[PDB]
């Protein structure tokens, strides 16, 4: 297959979470949530994430309750069996922009924007692919490329023509921590946030792995000593043969 | 402004200059070929995707670490 | 080569202090450490693994029912 | 008389794990048998636990796996342990089978444990294939579709058999629910056959790296091989830890994190890595039925090693030419694996055919010829 | 072809005296450094060709095949690709 | 393959001058690279024994030959488990690599094959 | 060494009790040690480090 059909392979960026002992940067996760909420969430759902998931990762209990309480969710029917709405709770999932696929495609010239909850695991490249894609729209497609109508050129996307246009531009978001919201900074934060959304156990998993590595290595060393200790009578055995 | 704009420009003029030239030459050829008539009824239409990939791959190798250092 | 009463040479391996309590105690320290890490590793493994059967996060979220009181009239 | 010998139940355990007389010179490649037993124990424990949280209905399957990852305490670990140990199971089984082929473990008097072993290997393949479908991601669905359609090649009744397997006209909910029930069962069948091949082996005992009798010099299984097994258990657990905790998705396909969609076809539909050599063999034959037969024959041909090896000596330790041929056979098997996941393009099409011919000619031509000539060289060379 | 302890199926043994010492009396790691360096080197040197020859051959075959495949799917390889299909 | 087969084919080769000129040097190199002599084995110690015919041949070994074979097997097993090679007098020299077992197995197989033939005789 | 052997090692009941008590101590202390070390190598990155802003 041609390189174009594969898509250009994203660079390996030095993410904070790269590194056997490294967690996510939670300040970046919080900023990335804000990019999700203000830019991506217009077209993309994050359906696997509940408000409670943000608590103690990016937000306090009160902030997350406030986000939930601003929305309306379907309640159980009232006593005459008529539909009712309630305010959101921490157990509720973050609601998506569209009621069904047909509505989603109608708003995006036929293309269906995927749910982003697993996108960092569902694409080769992970955070690097998301970062490369969001920052990799050239001003002009390479001479000779004919884009289908409603397609945008992006070399990281296989085949080159993606139905999503460039969306991150310097200062589309105003970060609440005073960080300069440049295209690169926003792409880095939202890629970090999406990686967390795909693998929220990441920080705990790598710490438990460090404990396991240490214990298992010590046990491996001791098991070698013990095996050698027990085998030495066999290894050291000597014979004298006197032919009968 | 976006730190990447300057880093990418510097890498194209510097360590990735040979690749930049090939991309430039390619675009010149393709544009000129599109200008010529009976291009629409040609068998093979050349693009510059390959050259573009070679250049971008090169820029990324010389920039990725620098860019994340200033974010 | 012929006499079986002449023990083959074991001097490359023999410890001088083979009959001492210190000598045995060292090897039991190694065995004991191994048993200790195996016990601590088993305990960790069992506890973390079996915890899958305790109420999951979504179940724990569906507990603690909150009820308003403004809606409820007197009597 | 000691209780471990006198009581019939204790004596069965005793005969297999304690007083069992072993050769005194087994090398570390005799440790894969206990690693395979460990993988089987891990897969049973993790698999039964996943079954407590998984839902086999197609509307909920993929989401139940996400619930395991996200909500169940340690669910991420149990899921990653189960998925990675499936790969480790195949690494250990290829090592165990490679040991058996190099050291002549298939020769008399061990033809029966070897022949039951070949069935164990077939059951492991089926077990792993059904388990992979249960996620119900894109690779799950499309892998099930293409692999189950190979049955359509069976003449006359093939199409009918496929619809019967699927329980419908395509891979869907009926297929997923039956694969769950069979995936749960098949590991128990596998454990029985594993036990059978050991009982069959117990009549001759383990072979050994020199290929000679060990009846002259036996060691108890315990404590010698118990403590030697602990070393490779902890080495395995270190590898397990590195994948499960630090790189849990290295051995997987990202497309399996997209929910199954019968409309969109993924760019490349490949089996899991451990099935790749058999897929390359199937591609090599242009005919559909031809390809299926070749692929099955590639596993069943292991049953003829007892016949085609004409050597008067067991195993390769002392056979320089056989060792070279074995080296080429193994590397060819790895190349077939690689070719199983490339695109169907030049020049890999022809290369796959040449590697397929080499694979079969090992059994049919080279091993019978080389083993015949080495017999003559040992005789003449030592006169 | 295997009996059990006391009747294992060995031909009659006679004339061999076997000697060994207690695990507590021995140094388990005696001669470890010599073994780790010189013994491993000897054992590895004697088996090296049986690994190197097939691995190097099949790696070269792969390398040539993968480089050709890559070249056929470039612009330069258009014509050769057309013939190859 | 039967020892009978191997011995007969070898004798065809040793008869042909051309064939022996090219095969005998190869066979000697093969034996050197095989390396069984470096564990103190003789070639015949390596022959598979778990067969009725071979068990009968081994029972017919003279007691001395039998006791020496047991020692070579035990000694080689101890070299194998220690990852050492024979040194000095433990290495089998080419002149010691005698076919002590071949005559016994050839007689066992001779009778076994005659019995198979005679089980299929047809009175003419 | 004799004393230590006689008290903690000679009886297997005592040996196993000492091993289990040591495993209990190891488990608690290792937990605390790793927790602190993990917090130091990942300093300023964790929620506990930024929580004070909110
Ligand atoms: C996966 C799960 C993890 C569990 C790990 C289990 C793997 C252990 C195992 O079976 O292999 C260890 C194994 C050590 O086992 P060993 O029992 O000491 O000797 C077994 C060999 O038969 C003895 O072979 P040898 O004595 O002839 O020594 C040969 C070996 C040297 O092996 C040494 O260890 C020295 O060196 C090589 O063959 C390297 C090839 C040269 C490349 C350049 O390593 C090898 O010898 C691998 C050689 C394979 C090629
Ligand atoms: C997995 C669980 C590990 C449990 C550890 C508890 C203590 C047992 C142990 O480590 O072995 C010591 C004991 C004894 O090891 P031992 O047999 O070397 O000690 C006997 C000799 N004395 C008592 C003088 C030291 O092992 C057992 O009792 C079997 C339990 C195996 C674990
Ligand atoms: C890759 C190619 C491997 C070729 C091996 C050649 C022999 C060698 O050097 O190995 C070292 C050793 C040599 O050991 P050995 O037992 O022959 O000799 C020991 C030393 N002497 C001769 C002095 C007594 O071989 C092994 O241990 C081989 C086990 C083979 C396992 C292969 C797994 C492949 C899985 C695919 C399955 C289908
Ligand atoms: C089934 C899968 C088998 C592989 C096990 C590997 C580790 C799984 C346990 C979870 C883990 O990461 O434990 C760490 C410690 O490592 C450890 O100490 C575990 C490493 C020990 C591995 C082998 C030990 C026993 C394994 C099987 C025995 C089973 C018998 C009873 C279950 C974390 O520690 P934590 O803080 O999470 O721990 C809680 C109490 N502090
Ligand atoms: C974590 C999992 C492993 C930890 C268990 C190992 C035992 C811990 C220390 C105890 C110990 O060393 O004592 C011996 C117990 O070992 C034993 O009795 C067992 C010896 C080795 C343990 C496991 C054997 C593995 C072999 C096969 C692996 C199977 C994998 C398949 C699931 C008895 O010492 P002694 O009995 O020598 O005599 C000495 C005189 N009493
Ligand atoms: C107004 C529309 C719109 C906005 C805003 C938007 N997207 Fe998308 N996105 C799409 C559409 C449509 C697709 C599907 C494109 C296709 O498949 O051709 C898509 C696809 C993607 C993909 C998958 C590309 C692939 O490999 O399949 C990722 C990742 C993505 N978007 C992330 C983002 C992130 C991160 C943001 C913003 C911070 C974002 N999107 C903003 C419409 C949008
Ligand atoms: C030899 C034993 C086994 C092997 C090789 C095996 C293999 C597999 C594989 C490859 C998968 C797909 C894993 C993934 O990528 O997510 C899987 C999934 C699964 N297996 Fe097994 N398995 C075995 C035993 C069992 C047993 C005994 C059960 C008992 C029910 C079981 C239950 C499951 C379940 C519920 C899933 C789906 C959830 C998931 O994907 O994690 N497995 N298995
Ligand atoms: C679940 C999978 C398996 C398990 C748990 C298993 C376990 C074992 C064990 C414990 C032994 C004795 C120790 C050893 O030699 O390693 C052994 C020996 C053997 N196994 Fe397996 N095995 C499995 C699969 C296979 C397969 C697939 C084959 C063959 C294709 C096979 C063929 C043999 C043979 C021939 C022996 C005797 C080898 C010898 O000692 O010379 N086994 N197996
Ligand atoms: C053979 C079985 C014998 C009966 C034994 C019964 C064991 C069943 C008890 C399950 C106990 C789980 O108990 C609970 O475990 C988890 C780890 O799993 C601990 O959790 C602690 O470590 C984990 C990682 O290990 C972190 O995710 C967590 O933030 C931390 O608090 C809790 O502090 C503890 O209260
Ligand atoms: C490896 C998993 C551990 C569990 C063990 C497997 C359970 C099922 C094994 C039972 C199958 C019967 O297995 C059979 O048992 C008897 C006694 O137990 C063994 O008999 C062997 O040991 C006993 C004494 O130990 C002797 O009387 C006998 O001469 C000898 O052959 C057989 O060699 C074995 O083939």
């Amino acid at each position: 297959m041609t390189a174009a059909e594969h898509g250009l392979h994203p660079a390996e960026y030095p993410w904070p979470q790269n590194g056997m002992l490294s967690t996510f940067d939670h300040a970046s996760l919080r900023r990335g949530y804000q990019v999700y909420k203000e830019v991506c969430a217009a077209c993309h759902s994050l359906d696997r994430i509940a408000w409670r998931n943000l608590v103690g990762v990016t937000h306090t209990t009160d902030e997350a309750k406030a986000f939930a309480e601003e929305l309306e969710y379907d309640d159980e029917p009232d006593d005459e069996g008529n539909p009712r709405k309630r305010p959101g709770k921490l157990a509720d999932y973050i609601p998506g922009p569209y009621p069904n696929e047909q509505a989603a495609r109608a708003a995006n010239q036929g293309a269906l924007p995927p749910d982003l909850s697993l996108i960092a695991k569902a694409r080769h490249g992970g955070a690097d692919y998301i970062f490369a894609l969001l920052t990799g729209y050239p001003d002009e497609p390479p001479a000779g490329v004919v884009l289908a109508p409603g397609m945008n050129y992006n070399p990281y996307f296989p085949g080159g023509g993606i139905g999503m246009a460039r969306t991150l531009f310097d200062g589309v978001v105003e970060y609440e921590d005073g960080t300069p919201a440049t295209t690169s900074q926003m792409a880095k934060d939202v890629a970090a946030f999406l990686t967390w959304a795909a693998e929220p156990e990441h920080d705990e998993r790598k710490k438990l792995g460090l404990k396991a590595i240490i214990v298992i290595s010590a046990m491996l060393g001791l098991s070698v000593y013990i095996k050698k200790f027990k085998w030495s009578p066999i290894k050291n055995r000597k014979f004298i043969y006197n032919p009968p | 402004p976006d730190p990447a704009i300057a880093l990418h420009e510097a890498a194209a003029e510097g360590p990735c200059h040979d690749f930049k030239h090939h991309f430039d030459e390619c675009v010149e050829r393709v544009t000129k070929a599109q200008e010529a008539e009976d291009y629409d009824h040609a068998e093979y239409k050349e693009d510059c995707v390959e050259e573009f990939f070679h250049l971008q791959h090169c820029i990324n190798d010389n920039t990725a670490d620098k860019l994340f250092r200033v974010l | 080569g012929k006499s079986t009463y002449k023990i083959p040479d074991f001097t490359p391996y023999l410890k001088k202090d083979r009959n001492t309590d210190a000598n045995r105690l060292f090897s039991y320290f190694m065995i004991g450490s191994f048993g200790m890490l195996s016990a601590a590793g088993a305990k960790a493994t069992v506890q973390d693994f079996l915890s899958n059967m305790s109420a999951s996060a979504d179940v724990l979220a569906m507990a603690k029912v909150e009820v308003k009181l403004g809606a409820i009239p007197l009597g | 008389m000691a209780l471990r010998k006198k009581n019939s139940l204790l004596n069965m355990a005793n005969s297999y794990v304690l007083d069992s007389p072993q050769p005194s010179n087994l090398n570390y490649f005799w440790n894969f048998g206990s690693l395979l037993a460990l993988c089987l124990v891990i897969q049973l424990a993790t698999g039964i636990t996943l079954a407590m949280h998984y839902t086999s209905h197609a509307s909920l399957a993929f989401d139940s796996v996400e619930h395991i990852m996200r909500d169940v305490n340690f669910g991420w670990f149990i899921r990653y342990a189960h998925a990675n140990t499936a790969s480790f199971f195949f690494i250990c089984i290829y090592a165990h089978m490679g040991r058996n082929i190099y050291y002549g473990s298939y020769k008399t008097p061990r033809v029966l444990p070897w022949s039951i072993g070949v069935i164990i290997f077939l059951l492991l393949i089926i077990t792993a294939f059904m388990g992979y479908v249960l996620v119900f991601g894109q690779m799950s669905l499309w892998g099930a579709t293409v692999i189950c359609n190979l049955v359509s090649a069976i003449p006359w009744l093939g199409e009918d058999i496929v619809h019967f397997l699927w329980g419908g006209f395509s891979v869907g909910n009926p297929t997923l629910q039956r694969f769950f029930a069979l995936h749960y069962l098949m590991p128990f069948v596998l454990a029985v056959f594993a036990l059978l091949h050991l009982i069959a082996l117990h009549t001759a005992g383990s072979s050994n790296p020199l290929g000679i009798t060990s009846n002259v010099d036996k060691l108890s299984m315990h404590p010698y091989y118990s403590f030697k097994d602990l070393i490779t258990v902890f080495a395995f657990l270190l590898m397990f830890t590195l994948f499960v905790f630090f790189s849990p998705d290295k051995l997987g396909h990202p497309d399996n994190y997209i929910p199954a969609n019968p409309m969109v076809t993924p760019a490349s539909i490949v089996p899991e890595w451990y099935l790749l050599p058999f897929y390359a063999i199937l591609r090599a034959i242009p005919d559909k039925l031809g390809g299926v037969i070749a692929m099955v024959a590639a596993i069943l041909i292991l049953l003829i090693l007892p016949i085609v090896d004409r050597s008067i000596i067991r195993g390769n330790a002392f056979k320089p030419i056989s060792k070279l041929l074995f080296g080429f056979f193994i590397c060819n098997f790895l190349l077939l694996g690689v070719l199983g996941q490339v695109h169907i393009e030049p020049p890999f099409i022809v290369l796959g055919q040449i590697c397929t011919i080499f694979y079969f000619s090992y059994f049919l031509i080279l091993l019978p010829m080389v083993s015949t000539i080495e017999n003559i060289f040992f005789y003449i060379g030592s006169l | 072809y295997m009996g059990w302890w006391g009747h294992m199926g060995s031909p009659p043994q006679k004339g061999i005296a076997g000697y060994t010492i207690s695990p507590f009396a021995a140094r388990p790691f005696a001669g470890v450094v010599h073994a780790a360096i010189f013994n491993t080197f000897r054992r590895t040197k004697n088996q090296a060709l049986f690994v190197i020859l097939p691995v190097s051959f099949f790696y070269y075959v792969w390398t040539q095949a993968s480089e050709k495949n890559e070249w056929l799917y470039t612009k330069a390889g258009r014509h050769e690709l057309a013939k190859a299909l | 393959a039967s020892i009978t087969s191997v011995v007969k084919t070898s004798e065809l080769i040793l008869k042909s001058p051309l064939l022996s000129k090219i095969v005998v040097p190869l066979a000697k190199t093969y034996v050197k690279f095989s390396g069984y002599r470096q564990l103190g084995f003789k070639m015949n110690d390596l022959i598979i024994e778990e067969t009725p015919n071979m068990q009968l041949a081994l029972r017919r070994l003279p007691p001395t030959e039998s006791y020496d074979r047991v020692y070579r097997l035990i000694r080689a097993t101890q070299f194998s488990l220690s990852h050492k090679l024979a040194t000095g007098n433990d290495i089998t020299k080419p002149e010691e690599d005698d076919h002590y077992l071949i005559p016994y197995i050839l007689d066992v197989e001779a009778e076994a094959f005659e019995k198979d033939a005679l089980d299929n005789l047809e009175v003419v | 060494a004799t004393t230590f052997y006689n008290v903690f090692v000679k009886r297997n009941s005592a040996f196993v009790a000492t091993i289990l008590a040591s495993a209990f101590v190891f488990d608690m202390t290792f937990e605390t040690a790793i927790d602190n070390f993990w917090d130091r190598i990942n300093a300023g990155k964790q929620w506990k480090d930024i929580r004070h802003k909110y």
